[PDB]
């Protein structure tokens, strides 16, 4: 890999500089290089890895949605035929998005999840696995679509089982996992009732645990609880 | 985006 | 080139899709492919070329400024030594920025400027040449810095001479050229008085010509006049 | 950015 010659610590240092510069593609390449050193990631390093790829794929997803919308309008009645360019360019962005998701899933499988023994790291990586299969599912249309969806569901479910056993209901990663699994149910699995039930129960169990938290932990947890509430407001 | 998801 | 097999019209169509999707690197690659077909560019196509590269280099310039600031703070008294990583990563972004500027200047030299006979196209391309030498000048420190600055000045000056002879004072490209040449004087050439004089005279001569314009032309010209006023407010 | 420049 192109980062093979750079020190692990220098890659982490440069990932933080890239974040400050909003250079998220660089940030992701630096963090991929750090993962490929083969050592486990600290909590801060896991967050850098996630932030980097979240921003890269987030831009790709936004572009794909713009192009898919244009493509859909081109297939409506009365729409003028414009040739293959819209489909071609949507496919270009789609293939690049799929490539990033495959890269992330590859890092999780080689060998971040295998070596993650603590609840916090294992849940973090399994949530990531669910997330990037969910992004693959957003664009899937072929005979692998059901398998992609089940891969997301399976990863989220394993993360949920560990998180419920080993983490408090206010833990921000537990909360973000539940938030994302609820979005998976609503947007991907055609299960809005399951999505709403999960968001409600997650919110209520966190509320009951806030009294145990310091001021700073309270702020971290309520930030994610507000996203659950925002979704419930959209959905009900 | 259709819904809110986790910042990390 | 990688766009060599795609139709000119398809490249322009995809440049417009990339703009809608805020995929400016793609947009620039599509427009480079269109330029390399060897035909002159229409007014709309020149605008697509400029918008694409303006956004690509604009992100690079913003990142370079963040990293240069961090680097400068690292060289202040009492600052802890952190190794070569800040300089290395600033240099990485700088080299990529220089590469984009060189690409744009290469397109202007092969052969957009040579084949531009009309005032509007020739001024547009010479202004672009000044702009991308100005971006090179923003990061230059070696023995070529004076030559880079003079290359920007020379291109802007030729564009100014043509624009004053052949275009009305309200023409948006004439106005944008004067705006950018004034920024060159203030930020690059250490000539704030020249910058202020140019912005003032440009603004006043446009004001005197607004009465000739339709409502839509009036809106286009006053938009750029407001940027001249904004700079004068910053500078005086 | 230190000053306003042209949108195109
Ligand atoms: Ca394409
Ligand atoms: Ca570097
Ligand atoms: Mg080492
Ligand atoms: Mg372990
Ligand atoms: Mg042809
Ligand atoms: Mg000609
Ligand atoms: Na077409
Ligand atoms: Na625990
Ligand atoms: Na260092
Ligand atoms: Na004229």
């Amino acid at each position: 890999g192109a980062m093979g010659s750079m020190e692990r610590a220098s890659l982490i240092q440069k990932a933080k500089l890239a974040e400050q510069a909003e250079r998220y593609e660089d940030m992701a390449a630096f963090m991929k290089g750090a993962v490929e050193k083969g050592e486990e990631l600290s909590c801060e390093e896991r967050n850098l890895l996630s932030v980097a790829y979240k921003n890269v794929v987030g831009g790709q997803r936004a572009a794909w949605r713009v192009l898919s919308s244009i493509e859909q309008k081109s297939n409506e009645e009365g729409s003028e035929e414009k040739g293959p360019e819209v489909r071609e360019y949507r496919e270009k962005v789609e293939t690049e998005l799929q490539g990033v998701c495959d890269t992330v899933l590859g890092l999780l499988d080689s060998h971040l999840i295998k070596e993650a023994g603590d609840a916090e790291s294992r849940v973090f990586y399994l949530k990531m696995k669910g997330d990037y299969y969910r992004y693959l599912a957003e664009v899937a249309t072929g005979d692998d679509k059901k398998r992609i969806i089940d891969s997301a569901r399976s990863a989220y479910q394993e993360a949920m089982d560990i998180s419920k056993k080993e983490m408090p209901p206010t833990n921000p990663i537990r909360l973000g996992l539940a938030l994302n699994f609820s979005v998976f149910h609503y947007e991907i699995a055609n299960s809005p009732e399951e999505a709403i039930s999960l968001a409600k129960t997650t919110f209520d169990e966190a509320m009951a645990d806030l009294h145990t938290l310091s001021e700073d932990s309270y702020k971290d947890s309520t930030l994610i609880m507000q996203l659950l509430r925002d979704n419930l407001t959209l959905w009900t | 985006k259709n819904a809110n998801s986790s910042p990390v």
